[PDB]
RNA sequence: GCCAGAACGCGACGAUACUACCCGCACGUUGUAGACGUAUAAGAAUAGGCUCCGGCCUCGUAUCCUAGCAGGCGAUUCCUCCGCCGGCCUCGAAGUGGCCGUCGGUAAUUCGCGUAUUGCAAUUUAGACACGCGCGGGAUCAAAUCCUUUGCAGACGACUUAG
RNA sequence: GCAUCGGUUCUGGCGGGGGGAUAAAGGCCCAGGGAAUGUGGCUCCUCCGGGAGUGUUAUAGCCCUGGGUGUAAUACCCUCG
């Protein structure tokens, strides 16, 4: 027979399968789309929560209650001290989606970002990219500027390798953090020019951000262990004598 | 106000066409029953064109292009005979690409195998001048 | 000088056993012959012999590779398939392999 | 029942010029040029006489016969269109709350698209974009008239229905109120 | 018939389930087939007969679990025709499955199929089978009202491998030229007697 | 089926109150002249009181088309039973024989109105001597002066066991 | 847009000790849904096309290649075709082809020696892909887990860190 | 494995005979009678291809009835090898 008194489900199955996340690092699934009008920009960047805190203001929105009054309102205060450029990738477009065919690095690589690469880093012999760059200063890199001009050539679509600078931070962690940030700008050739032109440097968060701007966060929640189906979903309680 | 137009053009169904049969002969229409079946015959010295009278189903059949000029309508076999000798259609039919090309086609079934072996070597024998030429005008370029 | 091939063989394909819609005999089999297409046309290889040949693990004789021989019995249908019998039924793992027709009982 | 032998003729006049490939008419004369694709009709085009253009159909059906009049129309639409042009005239038709338009200039294209406001006395601005080639004025022959003009009859009249489309009443009964833009006129740019 | 080592067969203009029975049949003789050009084949019937056939097949699937045993709706034309395909054989066995072992399809022309003789079978080719008047639609459209999202990256590319064969084109033209004129100076020049016996053999 | 025409002379069998009783004659369209008969007794014992067991068959012979190489037009009057009721029509065939209308006449009715061989009586067949006298516009059209007709789209012939052509074929034959 | 990521779907890069890797040829225990000339690249229309601009088109029933101990040894003849390497250009959908040069082979014509005996048939043991081994040349001198520790994690495994 | 035989059976080709309106048609020849989707002429219009009318073989031909060449050939059915 059918349901006596109608009530919406419980939960959403948007957001189904309900499983760890498979990497500890948030993950960024889409970037914004290209534009060939705008100077040559990044699109990214990662910092560490340090807190929230309180502030007050004044509201300025015509027609409301609260029009020219003080509010107050809670913020969250993000750590961001510079990351390091260390090498760009191109990708191409096949029938199957994207691919990337490149990759070139910079000549030299931080202890942090070496860190990176090992599980075990106390005890190795630290010969990340020993081999890698004895590939400068050998026939004026004419090896390394070939893809870079192949990239120049082929590719449709550019990225960056950053890292993070954990070391500046109260942070017990010695390993840094590495992702790619999308360039978006007028042409690929402009692109590859202005990302080869920011090898082992430091970017600062006002050359991406500014002020008054809305902006997307990405991170993993806070966890528990293992949960019934009341705090999980959120189900009414059964009364007080029921058995098992 | 000269006008340009690039359609295609079939070839007509009158009294008087002759069609080609499956088995390699000819036959002049007299007489249009359907638009799937027409009365034809053709008389003809040649016994390997002769075909009786009768009617043919149109799907069977290939036009050509001879037509045999004011044909009478229903005429019998010995009217049709009379123009068939004064149009001359058998000569006319010889020197067609289609009777040309029937023909080296039929001497090629018909080889012994020693004649397929003096083929071969006649082949090369010609190919051996053919390459010589060809050298010839490529490095000219 | 004379790079030409040696063959004196027709290549057929073996392509099932003889059967009814649910049940099979292995006693015949069914041939496909290149370059047959009417009933009238094969009636030229009634009676040849054919070969399926292939290879073992163990050389035994001298060789590394067996034989089994059979022979066309009847036409079969009207697209010029061909059945056939051998000594010994095929190893009804061959659906699609590959049999020498030789030319052995001429005219 | 199939019939073995339709035809028609379309005389064409000593100023223009016409020509096809691949069932694709292209008509050129005085006042431009104009395309239309008949790729998906089995007609057989030719060239009667010195200025008379046939075309015919052969062993079709009653429903296949019944387009050939359809294409000779088409066609002779496209010759009239491009000899002569086209012009629509529009009358607007309120009660109490005068409508207003404004049809601005080329948008930095070839488009012409013009603006409606106070309709039934409403505060909505609607705007609606027409295809290239259609040429609208205000008249000033006499008051309340909007003239549309153009090459291809297709594009004129689909602007108009356009307009005459977006000016509607909603949970009102239309008998009562008769507010709204309607075609009043069509003929030829000449004469 | 002949037996080749593959044989690749161009999509376009061919009917779905006539070509499929074709191959169907192939596969399991034992030939091999790569069959090229899965975007461009076609369907008899008007367009949106066939969408509203593929939105009853969507409507399909198992209920106390989806991600186990329920019908896997694949959206691309390659994998239309590969169910296709898998409908007239007996998949379910040994013998099926080293048949399907011997089929390739995509999307488009790939490199490796490129520069390759395409074959055409006239059993199934729309031009000599439907009533001119009739309505049919396109694989790769009705893919594209559910779901396939690289159609215009097959569309592009395309042109840049028509356009290289536009200059294979010309160099063919032109070294027919070359072996045009030197078979018409060469033969008058030279044989005295070859040439009317080979007339007379028919060569 | 494959029918061609016979004639059937049949008599009740004499007795001696009434000695040399009349002869009935029939034309039958048949495959054979087994059926023939079966087919004049069925039509006799709906015309007079005589039957198979008290009857006999005089002779039977065929008919022959007189000049079977020339094109002519034909009409049928016919009756036939419908799922409901009974009907007459009169239908109109240009052929060169007899024998061939009757055989189109018989696939004519069972593809349009769905009429079986059981349920098909033929009243009448008479060849039409002039052209003024052709009624149906389907036969009209057909004598036309100075016909004449493309064949646009035929499909040329290609052996079933030839799978793999090499190039697109044409239809312009 | 958003969530999971095929535990038998795929790509780029880093470092690779143990002949683990690469190159050359040497055989062959051993594997294969099944070589035996495994020879052929325009696109587009089908109620229209191709082109040498003269013509041609139902048809691949086509074109190329095709002789010699399973293919020997010499000569008269002939500047064709085929192969391994090397150097420059090119190729990104799952990266390919072209030109030039050295070397080796070569009936288009016509000849001289040799073939037997496997005994009147018995697959014509011959192809290319992997893989295991043996030599002689080059390069290289790494990691993971257990353990102690951390609490951004946690039923136990697992996870984020440090040594 | 081959040659010569026996039993059962499948599948090709060749030489004859009989029957029906002693096939019907058809070719050539003789005699008579007709018509039109009217041949050649003649008249008119259109120069723009041609169209309209009159009228019975002429510079094409067709239909109906009788006779010869005939015991003609061929199709279908049956039958001896
Ligand atoms: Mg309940
Ligand atoms: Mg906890
Ligand atoms: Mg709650
Ligand atoms: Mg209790
Ligand atoms: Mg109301
Ligand atoms: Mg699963
Ligand atoms: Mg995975
Ligand atoms: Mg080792
Ligand atoms: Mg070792
Ligand atoms: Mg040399
Ligand atoms: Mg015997
Ligand atoms: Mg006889
Ligand atoms: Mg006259
Ligand atoms: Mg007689
Ligand atoms: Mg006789």
């Amino acid at each position: 027979s059918h349901r006596k008194y109608e009530a919406p489900r419980h939960g959403s199955l948007a957001f189904l399968p309900r499983k760890r996340a498979a990497r500890h690092r948030g993950r960024v699934k889409s970037f914004p789309k290209d534009d060939p009008k705008k100077p040559v920009h990044l699109t990214a960047a990662m910092g560490y929560k340090a807190g929230m805190t309180t502030i007050v203001r004044d509201l300025d929105r015509p027609g409301a209650k609260a029009h020219k009054k003080e509010v107050v309102e809670a913020v969250t205060i993000i750590d961001c001290p510079p990351m390091v450029v260390v090498g760009l990738v191109g990708y191409i477009e096949t029938p199957r989606g994207l691919r990337s065919l490149t990759t070139v690095w910079a000549e030299h690589l931080s202890d942090e970002v070496k860190r990176r690469f090992y599980k075990n880093w106390y005890k190795s012999k630290k010969k990340a990219f020993t081999k890698y760059a004895k590939k400068y200063a050998e026939n004026n890199g004419a090896s390394i500027t070939r893809e870079l001009e192949r990239i120049k050539k082929y590719c449709t679509v550019v990225r960056v390798l950053a890292h993070t600078q954990i070391r500046k931070t109260p942070l017990k962690q010695k390993k840094a953090h590495l992702m790619e940030i999308q360039i978006n700008g007028g042409s690929v050739a402009d692109k590859v020019e202005f990302g080869r032109s920011l090898f082992e440097k430091p970017v600062t968060i006002d050359t991406i951000f500014e002020k008054d701007e809305m902006i997307d966060v990405i991170a993993v929640t806070k966890g528990h262990g293992f949960v019934g189906v009341t705090a999980r979903w959120g189900t009414k309680k059964l009364p007080r004598k029921t058995h098992k | 106000a000269e006008i340009n137009v690039e359609a295609t053009s079939w070839r007509r169904v009158e009294v008087g066409r002759v069609l080609k049969l499956e088995n390699g002969s000819l036959a002049a229409i007299v007489e249009i029953i359907d638009h799937k079946r027409v009365l034809a015959d053709g008389p003809s010295s040649d016994p390997k064109l002769a075909t009786p009278r009768g009617i043919v189903p149109l799907s069977r059949a290939l036009l050509t292009p001879i037509v045999i000029p004011k044909l009478p309508r229903g005429a019998r076999t010995g009217a049709v005979k009379k123009a068939w000798e004064a149009y001359g259609v058998d000569a006319k039919w010889k020197e067609t690409n289609w009777a040309k090309k029937q023909l080296q086609q039929e001497r090629r079934q018909s080889l012994t195998d020693f004649d397929r072996f003096k083929v071969m070597r006649l082949k090369k024998q010609r190919r051996f001048e053919e390459r010589k030429a060809l050298a010839k005008i490529k490095a000219a370029a | 000088p004379s790079e030409a091939g040696h063959r004196l063989y027709v290549k057929g394909r073996h392509l099932s056993y003889q059967r009814g819609r649910r049940n099979t005999h292995p006693k015949t089999s069914l041939i496909k012959i290149e370059g047959v297409d009417d009933t009238a046309a094969a009636n030229f290889y009634l009676g040849k012999r054919v070969a399926y040949v292939y290879r073992a693990q163990k050389e035994v004789r001298g060789t590394k590779i067996r034989v089994i021989w059979g022979k066309i019995t009847r036409p079969h249908g009207n697209s010029g398939v061909v059945r056939a019998k051998f000594t010994h039924p095929l190893p009804a793992r061959s659906f699609g392999a590959s049999v020498r027709i030789m030319l052995y009982p001429s005219s | 029942m199939r019939y073995i032998h339709s035809e028609e003729t379309i005389p064409v006049p000593e100023n223009l010029k016409v020509s096809i490939k691949s069932r694709l008419v292209t008509v050129e004369g005085p006042r431009g040029k104009l395309q239309k694709d008949l790729s998906h009709i089995a007609v057989n085009f030719s060239v009667v006489k010195k200025g008379v253009i046939g075309l015919e159909i052969h062993h079709g059906s009653r429903k296949d016969v019944a387009a050939l009049r359809t294409v000779r129309t088409i066609i002779n639409n496209m010759i009239i269109g491009v000899t002569k042009g086209f012009k629509y005239k529009m009358r607007y038709v309120y009660a109490h709350f005068p409508i207003n338009v404004n049809v601005e200039k080329n948008a930095e294209t070839g488009c012409y698209e013009v603006e409606i406001r106070n309709f039934i006395g409403e505060k909505i601005v609607r705007k609606v974009v027409m295809a290239p080639g259609v040429e609208v004025e205000i008249s000033k022959a006499q008051k309340d008239e909007l003239i549309l003009s153009g090459n291809s009859l297709e594009a004129v009249s689909q602007s108009a229905a356009d307009i005459q489309q977006i000016c509607k009443v909603r949970n009102k009964d239309i008998r009562k109120f008769l507010d709204g833009i309607y075609v009043s006129e069509k003929g030829n740019i000449v004469e | 018939s002949s037996f080749e080592s593959v044989v690749v067969i161009d999509g376009k203009g061919h009917l779905l389930g006539r070509l499929a029975s074709i191959v169907a049949k192939q596969l399991l003789s034992g030939q091999k087939i790569v069959v090229v050009r899965c975007e461009a084949l076609n369907i008899s019937g008007e367009f949106f007969r066939a969408k509203l056939k593929y939105h009853a097949y969507l409507r399909k699937m198992t209920r106390y679990n989806p991600t186990r045993g329920g019908p896997f709706h694949f959206r691309a034309p390659s994998r239309i025709f590969y169910k296709a395909v898998r409908g007239m054989i007996p998949h379910k066995t040994a013998r099926g499955a080293a048949a399907l072992e011997r089929l390739k399809v995509f999307e488009g022309v790939p490199p490796p199929y490129d520069k390759k003789k395409k074959m055409v079978v006239p059993q199934a080719l729309r031009v000599l089978r439907l009533q001119p008047g009739r309505k049919y639609c396109t694989v790769g459209r009705l893919s594209h009202e559910v779901g396939w999202k690289y159609q215009d990256v097959v569309a592009r590319l395309e042109e840049r491998r028509k356009a290289k064969g536009a200059a294979y084109y010309e160099r063919k033209k032109l070294a027919a030229r070359q072996l045009s004129e030197a078979k018409k100076a060469a033969a008058a020049k030279v044989d005295p007697k070859v040439s009317e016996a080979l007339a007379a053999y028919g060569y | 089926g494959r029918l061609q025409e016979y004639q059937v002379i049949g008599r009740h069998l004499p007795t001696e109150a009434n000695p040399n009783p009349a002869l009935y004659r029939m034309r039958i369209f048949a495959p054979n002249e087994v059926v023939a008969k079966s087919r004049f007794w069925y039509f006799l014992r709906g015309l007079k009181k005589v039957k198979k067991a008290t009857g006999e068959i005089v002779s039977v012979n065929v008919i022959s088309e007189k000049h079977p190489l020339k094109v002519k037009n034909f009409g049928i009057w016919l009756r036939y039973d419908s799922r409901s009721g009974t009907h007459n029509m009169y239908k109109e065939y240009r052929e060169t024989s007899r024998v061939a209308a009757v055989e189109a006449m018989y696939a004519d009715m069972a593809a349009r109105h769905r009429a079986r061989f059981r349920s098909i009586h033929i009243l009448k067949v008479v060849e039409l001597e002039k052209t003024e006298d052709v009624k149906r516009p389907y036969i009209k059209q057909l004598v036309a002066k100075n016909l004449s007709f493309p064949l646009p789209h035929r499909v040329p012939k290609i052996s079933t066991k030839k799978i793999f052509s090499a190039k697109r074929p044409s239809t312009f034959s």
